[PDB]
């Protein structure tokens, strides 16, 4: 079973409560704090001890976060701890943001090129992708010298490759096959 | 990134440091024992329990050590 | 870069490496504080790889540093390996110093292609009556000696190594996979005293060894035989016990996270066997004549390992415990043993009809066993009585004293030509020896010696 | 201290105890308000022990309190046991009153 399989019930419950009560931004901050705090070298050790009870592990994590957890978020941490799932907090935060992004019709697109592209080109790629996908696009542009020229677009599981490296690979496979 | 006020709260937490040569029993069943924390134990090493009982280390996993009791296991307990 | 041991369970070890430096499948790794070698079997994800140790794991612990070598286990090959003893990793184990190697080859390779295959049918005489009659061997072909514990496989093979070396002038490669350390010592000194050692390469991974050694020794010996074949030579490849390669795989299978198949075997049983067996072949470049012993668990020929091995061989010699119990050696079963060379277009009609005649008589005698056990021989027809008398003589004439078996009894060994073998059995089938007593055929080599034994 | 029944599956019962009061292997436990004895077979961890009931589990429920006895199943021994019929726990199954015992011994040694 993948960590994503185990985190799905919890991320979905947290998302539906946050959505129904208009708290989407509060839970986004709370789950992000819990994901970061539970990954700390001292907290990671404390959560794995065999002598501590589920409620002692939950209270220790709530006391450390304090100000960042409202009554519903504190109740959620006590629920994750009772079911012995505190190791899933980083995955629960990741899956909550995916449900939020899909609800808010938003897409984060990674982009890579051989050498830098202008704002005029980024805004031309952004309107083209937003018109194709029917979503708000956030271009995380970057460079990779492994490309001989052109650009590669990664809109989640969808990939659009217009780079020269991809064309050279197609030719190598065409001649070798 | 975790905040400086939260990092200060984390430095104050009651987290017990454990020596690399010591461990705590998690479970006992039919002459097989599971132990938490023996960080420097070797495969095939002799493990010393209270009341003069010895074990042998057979399973070295990420989170725990599996040991076979070299005598009578009914006197061994969790913790 | 380098990784860290994260888990240890018997012979299997898990190591974690940086995501940009994860080692390849079959790549060799070395533990920093002990120099123990590990072979990568699979990639688990998150930079973690699972490996089998090529040595003892006692004294290893979690958190030790591990170095990736960038290549698979590589062993020395060529003329420098002749007259030397090596382990699974290609290190010398004979105290005679370092190997004067010119090059090293990785132990993992693909089998020769379909277009590289050789169509050889040239008959190989063994000097052993039962084998030359019903199981004729061929140069560049594969032979398997099937048998349970203590039935004759190591003796019947050592007699073949002695007899085949009379006509063969090239090199030999011997791979000891999971068997007795004392027999490796006996064979080494025998060849050293006989001056035969300078034309044989010896590799060992015996019963005393951990699972990783027993699992890869077969590949190390075969890698040396493939170097000599690819040089255009005709070589002999002997495997002490091919079943041990499969068994070493069964001991490790559950530790590799695989679900078990029938009778506890690894799910990969037929693939592990095919990947090794297909490399042991003759090509258009050179030839490999191979003889392999195949152990039969609890005397069951239907067991998955023996059952999967028959399809990989040209000649199958099946040894029996019931035959060995009567006193007959070699304890071969004519009705279960067979060869691809037993064809009128390969051996000629005279040999083919003699062999078919012997099998018909022995089959009919086997059908009468229950009737003879309850009512005795006297109730049979006059035709069945004559056939049973000839079957008993044929069964005894198949026996033969060997030059390696002399220590067990005292009798001198015998070498019988194919011509003498055919003449003896043809005469017994025709009835030319109906008057001689049944005990005159037991342990006598050629047919003329049965006539002299009957005078006493 | 006392534990709580956490799971019931036929004759197999799991009981949870405080971390400093977990009962030993082969120890006898008593369910409060019901004449049922449980022998501890294994320590699962998390303060939970797996046990086998020495009688019918019908009518039992989760959350019932259970008490540790400090020792294995202990039975009457000596002269008083002669001419009497007893069950596995040493109780007098014959309608002849209590056994005139002077001492009790644990069944495991
Ligand atoms: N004439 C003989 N008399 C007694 N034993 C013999 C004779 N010929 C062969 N053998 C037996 O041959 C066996 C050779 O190995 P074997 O037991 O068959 O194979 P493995 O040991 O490899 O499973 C010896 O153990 C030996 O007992
Ligand atoms: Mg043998």
């Amino acid at each position: 079973a993948e960590l994503t399989t185990l985190a799905r019930p919890y991320a979905k419950a947290a998302f539906e409560y946050a959505q129904a009560h208009q708290q989407l931004a509060d839970w986004s901050a709370a789950l992000g704090v819990l994901a970061a705090v539970s990954q700390d070298d001292t907290v990671r050790q404390l959560l794995k001890e065999p002598q501590l009870t589920s409620s002692a592990k939950a209270q220790s994590l709530i006391d450390v976060c304090g100000d960042k957890l409202n009554a519903p978020a504190q109740n959620f941490v006590r629920t994750v701890a009772e079911n012995k799932r505190l190791e899933l907090l980083p995955t629960i935060a990741e899956m909550y943001e995916q449900l939020k992004a899909e609800q808010e019709k938003s897409v984060e697109v990674e982009v890579t090129s051989a050498f830098t592209l202008s704002k005029e080109q980024q805004d031309k790629l952004a309107k083209a992708l937003s018109a194709r996908l029917s979503r708000e696009v956030r271009l995380h542009a970057s460079e990779d010298a492994s490309l001989i020229g052109g650009v590669i677009i990664r809109a989640g599981d969808l990939v659009i490759d217009g780079s020269v490296r991809g064309k050279l690979a197609k030719l190598a496979e065409a001649l070798k096959s | 990134e975790i905040s400086e006020i939260i990092k200060g709260r984390i430095e104050k937490l009651d987290v017990a440091s454990q020596a690399r040569n010591e461990g705590t029993i998690v479970s006992v069943s039919d002459g097989i024992v599971r132990i938490y924390g023996l960080a420097d134990v070797m495969y095939g090493e002799m493990i010393e329990f209270p009341g003069g009982v010895y074990g042998m280390a057979l399973n070295l996993e990420q989170d725990s050590v599996g040991a076979v009791v070299l005598g009578e296991y009914q006197g061994l307990a969790e913790g | 870069s380098s990784g860290r041991i994260v888990q240890i369970i018997g012979a299997v070890i898990d190591v974690e490496f940086p995501r940009d430096a994860v080692p390849s499948i079959y790549e060799a790794l070395k533990v920093q504080g002990v120099e123990t070698t590990l072979e990568v079997q699979q990639q688990l994800g998150d930079g973690v790889v699972r490996s089998i140790a090529m040595g003892s794991t006692e004294g290893l612990k979690r958190g030790l540093n591990v170095d990736s070598t960038g290549a698979a286990i590589s062993v020395p090959v060529g003329k420098a390996t002749l007259g030397r003893i090596m382990d699974v990793l290609g290190n010398p184990i004979d105290e005679a110093g370092p190997i004067g190697e010119e090059e090293r080859w990785g132990i993992h390779r693909e089998a020769p292609s379909y277009a590289d295959q050789a169509g050889g049918n040239e008959l190989l005489e063994t000097g052993i009556k039962v084998i030359d009659l019903v199981c004729p061997f061929a140069k560049g072909g594969k032979v398997g000696l099937f048998g349970g514990a203590g039935v004759g496989k190591t003796v019947n093979m050592m007699e073949l190594i002695r007899n085949i070396a009379i006509e063969h002038s090239g090199y030999s490669v011997f791979a000891g996979v999971g068997e007795r350390t004392r027999e490796g010592n006996d064979f080494y000194h025998e060849m050293k005293d006989s001056n035969v050692l300078d034309k044989v390469a010896l590799v060992y991974g015996q019963m005393n060894e951990p699972p990783g050694n027993r699992l890869r020794v077969a590949l190390t010996g075969l890698t040396m035989a493939e170097k000599f074949r690819d040089e255009g030579r005709d070589v002999l490849l002997f495997i002490d016990n091919i079943y041990r390669y499969t068994l070493a795989g069964t001991e490790v299978s559950a530790l590799l996270g695989r679900m078990p198949s029938a009778v506890g075997y690894q799910p990969t049983l037929a693939e592990e066997m095919g990947v090794l067996q297909e490399r042991i072949t003759s090509t258009k470049k050179g030839s490999i004549t191979s003889i392999q012993a195949v152990y039969v668990p609890a005397d069951d020929l239907t067991d998955p390992s023996p059952a999967t091995t028959f399809a990989h061989l040209d000649a199958t010699v099946v040894l029996s415990r019931d035959i060995a119990s009567l006193g007959i050696y070699p304890a071969v079963d004519p009705l279960d043993s067979t060869s691809r060379q037993l064809d009128p277009l390969v051996i000629g009609q005279d040999h083919y009809d003699t062999a078919r005649g012997v099998q018909y008589v022995l089959q009919r005698y086997k059908e009468l066993k229950d009737i003879i056990a309850i009512l005795g021989m006297d109730e049979l027809s006059e035709a069945d009585k004559l056939l049973v008398a000839r079957a008993r003589k044929i069964q005894r004439f198949l026996s033969q004293p060997f030059f390696v078996a002399e220590v067990f009894t005292g009798s001198p060994g015998k070498y019988v030509s194919l011509k003498d073998t055919i003449a003896g059995f043809k005469g017994i089938l025709n009835g030319d020896y109906d008057h001689l007593p049944e005990q005159a055929f037991y342990m006598v080599g050629g047919i003329e010696e049965a006539v002299e034994k009957a005078k006493k």
